[PDB]
């Protein structure tokens, strides 16, 4: 996927 | 015009900073801010990390070229530091 969401 | 802010930002006891990113040179969309978590430590520090910041430099670095993975590693890899700080250099409209 090229709409990634992380927690940073 | 847009503008620099530098924050900085120490994790909590959990390790996190409280923030959540979108972008990298792998998604075809700069690095930005998708989430402030509320009384996260990004949401606390003065200047506070916003919504919609665009990350320029981490610790220093350049990441306009480095994936969505690289990032990520790198935010975590601050916590294993000097000071356990991460520096965002970010850009604000
Ligand atoms: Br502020």
């Amino acid at each position: 996927s090229q709409s990634r969401e992380s927690q940073c | 015009d847009s503008y620099l802010v530098l924050i900085r930002i120490t994790p909590d006891e959990d390790g996190k900073f409280g923030f959540n990113l979108k972008g990298g040179v792998d998604q075809k969309m700069p690095l930005v801010v998708s989430r402030i978590n509320p009384e996260s430590p990004a949401d606390t520090c003065i200047p506070k990390l916003n919504e919609g910041d665009q990350i320029v430099l981490i610790n220093g670095r350049d990441i306009s070229e480095h994936t969505h993975d690289q990032v990520v590693m790198f935010i975590k890899a601050s916590r294993e530091s000097h000071s356990r700080e991460l520096a965002l250099v970010i850009r604000r409209r």
